[PDB]
């Protein structure tokens, strides 16, 4: 799809999800944008380490 | 709901009692299929 959704500086309006908890079913779709824990601390609010 | 399909099966039967869920014997009939592809944990009926 070059042609259509490349832009040089770069075309950011294309999300995937690449952190989260399991993996998903076939034929699900999920919409979450709440912030994955990757240590094993709970994580709250916007952001932490 | 089966895969994200989420079906209905009815049936309407005509009765003659005051008690308990009439002790017989039928079958539902398919009626309807949605693709809603949702998740359904829980619900709800609706009164009027
Ligand atoms: C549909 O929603 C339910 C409830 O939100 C999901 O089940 C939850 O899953 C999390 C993570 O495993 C648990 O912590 C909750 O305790 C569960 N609650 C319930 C009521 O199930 C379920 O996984 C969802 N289904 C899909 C396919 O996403």
């Amino acid at each position: 799809s070059n042609n259509l959704d490349s832009k040089v500086g770069g075309n950011y309006n294309y999300l995937y999800r690449l952190f989260r908890k399991s993996n998903l079913k076939p034929f699900e779709r999920d919409i979450s944008t709440e912030i994955y824990q990757a240590g094993s601390t709970p994580c709250n609010g916007v952001k932490g380490f | 709901n089966i895969d994200g399909y989420f079906k209905i099966y009815s049936k309407h039967t005509p009765i003659n009692l005051v008690r308990d869920l009439p002790q017989g014997f039928s079958a539902l009939e398919p009626l309807v299929d949605l693709p809603i592809g949702i998740n359904i944990t829980r619900f709800q009926t609706l009164l009027a």
